């Protein structure tokens, strides 16, 4: 049914467990670069501009 | 309403983008004027001549 | 009610020394991190009453662009050393003071005649240095009262602000049954004779003073 | 609509067969949302019983690429009509002009890089004016039977 | 794009601006040029850089 | 033609007005060009490309998940990302994708036992999909049996 | 595929000399970019003293030492992946040291994959080269621009 | 610079340097608030000169076609080389009538500066791409060959 | 530095006269012969140096060869030649669910093998 | 202190307010601060829940009307309401005949007063047609779709009440101007001349007074701390 309390509990793990992200084509050692997750309330995934 | 980047415009190439936009303003700038004649309840002969 | 909302709550301040400060704010609505944040930037710069150096008469020099006999620091350098010097005045409005100094040693800051209603906050300030032989300077300094900055170019430089630097940051935050809320993290630096709490409280009451008529 | 047009728009929508194309000329009888009926007056039919043109307007219908197709009226309650005039605009069409998308106030500067890499900002007055609203329509089908008992 | 540019867009031998040349210590700098009149670009201001 | 129409509607020839920000309030140093682009919308929206599925169903050939846009949220890795993965100096983040949690259903299910509590440590055995290497050659008319 | 760092170090003290290409006219390639992170075997600069050491590092600091001072010395001895004792895998002192955080990362590391992937993406950069007189004056006669 | 940050300093301090280059460097991009306009860029007023020179220099050889002074194979090459001589001239006439054109009075009056307009501060800075790209929008169109290879 | 490996054998001994052998066989065989085993059999090796296709064909692995190359031939080849794997490289380990020496792996593979 | 005097009142909808006295960093501040107050945080009135007599679900076509329901939903969104007396009221649109649907022709219940009469909500075509809409209204603060109402439910038994994207803000447009000024007995002042457009849902004085007290409400904590 989806709940409000669930969100609050899962704010804790996000800092403790990272995310590994890549493109559809990857060739370098610059593909599988991984990032620490941070809380956001928006569908489309925000990131750095350098990487 | 929308905001674009000016950074793609010189890398790959569009001048039509520039022209359409400045003409879009030009089209709607004349458009903004013509409403006022009707927004003030003026009308009669003048609207035609503009 | 159906018109009321929830007001902000500070109580998360990173207090590092008397001079610098790093305040945070957990709750603020959409539209309200950017407002107040930017409004107070343009309050805490122009409208900040302090005390600073204005007009000065040199004993052996008339015009600024000269070089003194037996000193390393130029006048243009020393002008700026005087600008950053911090003063509090309670009783009077405007006072004329003197810098009687001579000998082998560094120019401190205390060696002024502590006049009537004059209180200085900082003693270790390097205004100048004196070199070989004895040397001697006796500056007839004058001070005025103001509100904002007035430079020398406009005067056909005074520094009337306790605020050194202003930087407000805006970042996202999470709360229970909500979408997005703008956290106001405010980075401030003061040195014009004012602790961070009093400045903001004054700026808030001065805003309140202006907004009293509006209400 | 496009307010910077070209000139081609008037021939394309008519020869499409998407929008309701008037074959003959007369005067509109009863405009409804559902169907538009039109008296002929000018010619009259060959065997008898006058002209009378009728148009069954297609609404809230489906396509192959999961979308909405709605035909909508244009001309007023009891107005005259000529041979070859648009009566009802279809989906994403307006007064003999091909609309497709919409008219947008657009600036050409960065905004602390919320436009970094050919990306777009958008204001909330876009979404609030109820502009780009679309129905993505899907077939959810079932077969039960086919037995020998 | 937007990173690179911004930095030069600020760090430039600017044509005149409002200012000519008013000398500043260090902490006072950024602000006077942010505050009023004095732009951000200028060209030519000397500083007690630590 | 642009400018004469711009002249008919009281507008700048530059097409550049220095505007006060709705945010901060201040004007820009240079005059920002503003227009109307006539932006349009396109088909492949969020939902078409966006997929994410944890655990559930599997394909019929091998004990692997399914193709895509039908049953399980697979999303393939390919040869390109493996060559990538190996170089990233990581033994686990390869094995987890190709032994622990893909090719083995039961390897997932004995690890479903190990993850939740926080006990950890790995045991694979044989990687299931490669028995199809062995078997299809066995049926080819060649002999393969795990001897020794 | 399988060609990687194992073990400690190269025992043998032989290698290929490092020069610039010195192509035709002006300096197309300098000495400075070449030596970056490449170990010294013996390497004698000056007219017979010491300068460079038997195993020590050519990171970032000793470069400006050998490139601002003693500019006359153009040719210097340098090691290579082939030029080692142990043959299964390859020895660490031979290669070079091109990396991210701290210079020289740990023992037992991929290498062969670094290059082949770092030549992988510039395999998109090259474009097959897109559609790219005999005057008896400027070419037959050799001309010098600088003093 | 970040090179010399990371080469001199280390790991602990150099993160602090690079961060701002982004966050502030973007904040620096908006505050300027430049433009993408028609008048932002200025083509040289002498068009009918270097082009007609390129025309006439070729028409001089094109008369040598009709009459007979050059050889048929080299005739293409000489016409091309003479056209192509002016292509670099128009591009250089562009680059000079663009970059070093300010003319402003600084207190004591009559002074020349580096012109900081729209696409210069895209290019000089180094956003992406190059100058040969910009020239197209501006002056001369880039020459594309026949399907075989020759021009 | 990876290509320069295969070699035509020069001298006669335990090696096969003038056949095909790698650098890893050649150098080790020469080295062990010098001052313990046998002087003369100490055979030199003249170089056989190839391109991307022909050199990579020579895999000591019979799991791996039987994937990259035309598996029409090579799975049948590893079978026909009765070849037994017993390798400790990165090829075979990705496949049959074994551990690659890679990064931290090396620390374990130094203790294990 | 400043003085809120000198307002150029042109019609009930549009407004042009002026402010003679304000200090040197205070024309720009409050001017821009209130821009970002008078847009999001604006209590007004708009359409929420509606029950059709003859239709239960949207996506259909009425017998003897040109305009579709989805069109009419949006016509209702842009409609302007003022309420004084109660909190929430249910009203009815009893209309029949050949003629264009105006806006007024409702039973003016207790203390209900409309500001705008010429709004085209619909058109009727046929002779003996008839519609009788049971419209409902709620009270709110910001712009509200419907999803947040679904999240918080409990005792729920309506289906016929068709939902319309709500538009709780009175303000159409916001523009503050800043110009320099001379006044007897003073040095320099920034005059805040404020150009405002409202939907017919709030008069200019109340909006600003609310925004000032709402600012005061937020600034109460700042002054206290």
């Amino acid at each position: 049914r989806e709940e409000a309390v669930v969100w609050d509990i899962l704010d804790e793990v996000i800092r403790e467990h990272p995310v590994l992200l890549n493109r559809a084509p990857t060739l370098h050692r610059l593909g599988i670069q991984a990032f620490e997750p941070v809380l956001i309330e928006g569908k489309a995934i925000q990131l750095h501009p350098l990487v | 309403d929308i905001v674009l980047n000016p950074l793609g415009v010189p890398s790959r190439m569009n001048i039509g983008q520039i022209l359409e936009t400045h003409l879009g303003m030009a089209a709607k700038g004349i458009g903004d004027k013509i409403n006022a004649m009707l927004k003030q309840q003026q009308e009669v002969a003048k609207l035609r001549e503009f | 009610s159906v018109t009321e909302f929830l007001k902000p709550r500070l109580v998360d301040i990173e207090q590092v020394s008397s001079t610098h400060a790093k305040v945070t704010l957990e709750p603020l609505e959409r539209g309200f991190g950017h407002t107040l944040g930017n409004a107070l930037r343009r309050i805490l710069l122009s409208s900040m009453p302090g005390c600073a150096v204005t007009e000065v008469e040199i004993d052996g020099v008339l015009h600024e662009y000269s070089t003194k006999e037996g000193v390393q620091e130029d006048i243009l350098e020393i002008l700026l050393n005087l600008k950053g010097l911090a003063v509090r005045v309670q009783g009077k409005d405007e006072v004329i003071l003197t810098l009687n100094k001579s000998g082998i040693g560094p120019v401190t800051a205390a060696d002024i005649t502590h006049d009537g209603d004059v209180e200085i906050v900082k003693p270790q300030h390097v205004i100048c240095h004196l070199t070989d032989e004895n040397a001697s300077i006796s500056m007839r300094i004058k001070v005025q009262r103001g509100r904002g900055y007035v430079p020398a170019s406009t005067r056909i430089d005074a520094c009337y602000s306790p605020v050194e630097r202003i930087a407000y940051n805006v970042e996202a935050a999470r709360v229970e049954q909500r979408t997005d809320l703008d956290k106001l993290v405010i980075e401030m630096e003061t040195n014009g004779t004012i602790d961070p709490e009093e400045a903001i409280r004054r700026a808030a009451t001065i805003l309140a003073e202006q907004l009293e008529a509006f209400v | 609509k496009p307010l910077v047009g070209t000139g081609m728009e008037r021939a394309v929508a008519v020869d499409s067969g998407v929008t309701a194309v008037a074959k003959r000329g007369g005067v509109v009888q009863y405009v409804d949302a559902s169907r538009i009926v039109i008296k002929v007056n000018e010619d009259e039919m060959y065997p008898g019983e006058a002209g009378i043109d009728i148009y069954n307007l297609t609404k809230y219908t489906r396509s192959n690429q999961n979308t909405c197709i709605n035909q909508m009226p244009c001309v007023s309650l009891g107005e005259p009509v000529e041979r070859g005039d648009v009566l009802a605009d279809g989906p994403s069409t307006d007064l003999g002009e091909l609309a497709l998308g919409q008219n947008m106030r657009v600036a050409f500067m960065p905004w602390n890089g919320y436009n970094f890499e050919d990306s777009i900002l958008v204001s909330e007055r876009v979404v609030q004016e109820d502009r780009f609203t679309t129905i993505h329509i899907q077939e959810l089908a079932c077969v039960s039977r086919d037995t020998k008992l | 794009q937007d990173v690179v540019l911004g930095l030069y867009y600020m760090t430039r031998d600017c044509v005149n601006a409002k200012g000519e040349g008013m000398v500043l210590t260090g902490p006072k700098e950024a602000e006077r040029l942010y505050r009023s009149g004095l732009a951000s670009l200028h060209a030519r201001v000397k500083v007690r850089i630590t | 033609e642009i400018k004469e129409l711009l002249k008919l509607g009281d507008l700048p020839t530059s097409g550049q007005i220095r505007l006060y920000d709705g945010r901060t309030g201040e004007q820009f140093e240079r005059p920002v060009t503003v227009g109307y682009m006539y932006m349009l919308k396109l088909n492949h929206l969020v939902d078409d490309k966006m997929h994410a599925r944890s655990t559930g169903s599997y394909s019929l050939v091998t004990q692997q998940p399914l193709g895509g846009k039908a049953q399980f949220g697979g999303q393939r890795f390919g040869e390109m990302e493996v060559w990538a993965l190996e170089a990233y100096g990581a033994a686990y983040t390869l094995q987890e994708m190709l032994t622990v949690k893909s090719d083995d259903v039961n390897g997932r299910t004995k690890m479903y036992k190990n993850i939740v509590d926080g006990n950890h440590q790995m045991e694979p055995g044989m990687p299931e999909s490669f028995n199809v290497l062995l078997k299809e050659i066995r049926s080819l008319g060649i002999n393969i049996e795990l001897e020794d | 595929q399988d060609l990687v760092v194992t073990e400690d170090d190269c025992g043998t003290h032989e290698g290929i000399m490092m020069t610039p290409v010195i192509e035709g006219g002006d300096v197309k390639e300098p000495l400075r970019d070449r030596v970056l992170g490449r170990v010294t075997a013996e390497d004698v600069l000056k007219p017979g003293t010491a300068d460079i050491l038997v195993p020590r590092n050519t990171l970032l600091h000793e470069q400006w030492c050998d490139l601002l001072e003693e500019n006359s010395v153009d040719a210097v001895k340098v090691r290579s992946v082939v030029s080692c004792d142990t043959d299964f895998g390859v020895c660490a002192h031979c290669y070079g040291r091109d990396l991210a955080r701290g210079h020289i990362i740990n023992k037992g590391e991929a290498i062969g994959v670094i290059a082949a992937q770092s030549i992988g993406e510039p395999g998109t950069q090259l474009t097959m080269r897109t559609f790219h007189a005999s005057r008896a004056a400027a070419e037959s006669s050799i001309q010098v621009k600088n003093k | 610079m970040l090179n010399t940050c990371y080469r001199i300093l280390g790991l602990k301090p150099t993160v602090i340097f690079a961060d701002q280059i982004m966050y502030t460097g973007f904040a620096y991009a908006a505050r300027s608030g430049a433009s993408v306009g028609i008048d932002d860029m200025v083509i040289p007023e002498k068009k009918h000169e270097i082009i007609s020179e390129a025309e006439a220099e070729v028409a001089e050889i094109q008369e040598q076609f009709q009459s007979g002074l050059v050889t048929a194979g080299e005739r293409y090459n000489k016409v091309i080389d003479i056209w192509a001589a002016a292509n670099d001239r128009v591009s250089k006439a562009m680059m000079d009538n663009l970059q070093t054109e300010t003319v402003i009075n600084r207190d004591g009056q009559e002074e020349k500066q580096v012109s900081f307009n729209s696409i210069y501060m895209m290019a000089d800075s180094g956003a992406r791409g190059s100058a040969a790209q910009i020239r197209q929008l501006a002056g001369m169109r880039g020459l594309m060959a026949k399907p075989d290879g020759s021009i | 530095r990876q290509m320069l490996r295969k070699a035509t054998i020069v001298n006669a001994g335990s090696s096969d006269f003038l056949e095909g052998e790698q650098v890893e066989y050649s150098r080790v065989k020469i080295a062990n012969r010098e001052l313990e085993a046998n002087g003369k059999v100490g055979a030199t090796y003249s170089r056989d140096l190839l391109g991307i296709t022909k050199a990579s064909l020579a895999t000591e692995s019979f799991i791996s060869a039987a994937s990259f190359q035309e598996t029409t031939r090579v799975l049948t080849e590893a079978a026909v030649a009765g070849k037994r794997d017993e390798l400790r490289g990165l090829k075979e380990n990705v496949i049959v669910g074994r551990l690659i020496p890679a990064g931290t792996g090396y620390a374990y593979h130094q203790d294990r093998m």
